């Protein structure tokens, strides 16, 4: 359930981290999914190909554009495939930060939250800005909107949200369309305030949501903006005052203080956001309230600790040499989606070392040794 | 191991045409997809056109309809027919190839300038 208020504003490039992997462990003749997970990049424009034997795979899908707390984007490109002995797979990524496309080969051998993410990217001459909105309950996407898609409707991405009737979808479609129209205005407004040319492409990002404890009672709320991956204005934890990053955001801050925008946001974050998060947790209890403990194992190099098929994504993998936390000389890979609702992770640093796994689905933390 | 020999660039008038050519050395079983990227004004190089050994093609949006890639798959040589050239097509066009193990090879590039 989105916010029914779109206040207008008044008034650094990051290269993608790439991971290529399969959904399940590879077994010849067994149908699987080949994933390429790009993350931590800015701006959002990116070209991702899945390669099979030095050739592009035709039918490749990808997740809806979302971003992290630091405003950097992440995407999951995937396709169904049956691996065999001869076939070799890789992922090729092109981005403004790269002098040439990077290829990465596939090595065959509690609390709850609701979040809404909004991205609008200007395309001068090419048409109206590309607007993408996604909604999350914890680490599960359940709604989306894409301005270039055919439906021009808010679409379901989880089974438990398909229950909702036409009044729900009409309202969310109305609100998300007004979201995009406001960000379109914000793009043209921010271009002039920063004295930028009309030909360049720019990005505005909006994020808001609410956290609840295990008692489903309000904990914290968020409502922040970014321009070109840089903090612009954010609502503080008290939900009453604003943090402005630079002089352009000070004008927006004063306009929003005079219009009492924070009062309307606090009512949403403390009340409406919590109310519908509780409804979603109930309607999708089979999916949202499950815990899946990580299937763990270890491998030795000629030491890598693995964790697979766990939910939620929150996990901790630490290395200990004789009990002391060995932070240095430790390669920790970012948690990645398997594509079926579960997640994966591994860390790398013989009998003196141990791997510690902490996860909500585990009765007690696990220790792994060679 | 693999060497890519490029030719066919140079100066051309607006509306004119050029035919780039790229021949791969070594075994025929050493290269699958062959094609071209071109240097953007900044750091990046953008996809122009490439073709698999089976003849599967892909074009960048800014050259669709005007550029045509073809392949004489006896010699692992690909040809890029660049029609209706504009000043915005001016760049260094890098030939590239993919091995059947997804190793990428890159040529030195050929400057293309449209008056």
């Amino acid at each position: 359930y989105m916010l029914d208020l779109q206040p207008e504003t008044g008034c650094i490039q990051r290269t993608p981290k790439i991971q290529v992997y399969s959904r399940h462990p590879a077994e010849n003749g067994k149908s699987n999914f080949l994933n390429c997970y790009v993350s931590g990049f800015h701006p959002s424009d990116i070209e991702v190909d899945l390669l099979k034997n030095g050739e592009r795979i035709e039918k490749v899908e990808h997740s809806d554009l979302s971003f992290s707390k630091d405003w950097s984007f992440y995407l999951l490109y995937y396709t169904e495939f049956t691996p065999t002995e001869k076939d070799e797979y890789a992922c090729r990524v092109n981005h403004v930060t790269l002098s040439q496309p990077k290829i990465v080969k596939w090595d065959r051998d509690g609390s709850h939250s609701m979040r809404y993410f909004f991205t609008s990217v200007s395309r001068p001459g090419r048409g109206e800005p590309r607007f993408i909105a996604v909604g999350y309950v914890d680490d599960t996407q359940f709604v989306r909107f894409d301005s270039d898609a055919a439906s021009q409707r808010m679409e379901p991405r989880a089974p438990w949200i398909e229950q909702e009737g036409p009044e729900y979808w009409d309202g969310e479609t109305r609100k998300v369309k007004a979201h995009s129209q406001t960000l379109r205005v914000d793009l043209g407004t921010l271009r002039g305030c920063y004295n930028q040319s009309e030909a360049g492409s720019h990005t505005v990002q909006r994020m808001y949501g609410c956290d609840v404890g295990s008692d489903w009672r309000f904990l914290r709320g968020y409502h922040q903006y970014a321009y070109d991956g840089k903090d612009y204005i954010a609502l503080k934890e008290d939900l009453r005052s604003w943090t402005a990053a630079d002089m352009a955001a000070q004008t927006t801050k004063h306009k929003w203080e005079a219009a009492h925008v924070a009062e309307q946001l606090r009512a949403y974050l403390e009340g409406t956001c919590v109310e519908w998060l509780r409804r979603y947790l109930e309607n999708g209890k089979e999916t949202l309230q499950r815990t899946d403990a990580p299937k763990t194992h270890m491998t030795h190099h000629a030491l890598r600790c693995w964790a697979l098929s766990f939910y939620p994504a929150e996990i901790t993998l630490t290395w200990q040499r004789d009990g002391e936390d060995q932070t240095q000389d430790t390669e920790l890979v970012e948690t990645r989606p398997a594509g079926d609702g579960t997640f994966q992770k591994w860390a790398a640093v013989e009998q003196r070392y141990t791997c510690h796994v902490q996860h909500e689905g585990l009765p007690k933390p696990l220790t792994l040794r060679w | 191991e693999v060497k890519l020999v490029e030719s066919g660039g140079g100066l051309v008038q607006p509306g004119g045409s050029l035919r780039l050519s790229c021949a791969a050395s070594g075994s025929i079983f050493s290269i699958n997809t062959m094609g071209w990227y071109r240097q953007t004004p900044g750091k990046q190089r953008d996809l122009v056109a490439d073709i698999s050994s089976g003849g599967s093609t892909k074009y960048g949006d800014s050259v669709k309809g005007r550029f045509t890639i073809s392949r004489d798959n006896t010699k692992n040589t690909v040809y890029l027919q660049m029609n209706s050239l504009k000043p915005e097509d001016t760049a260094v066009y890098y030939c590239y190839g993919l091995s059947y193990s997804n190793d990428d090879y890159w040529g030195q590039g050929t400057q293309v300038t449209v008056s």
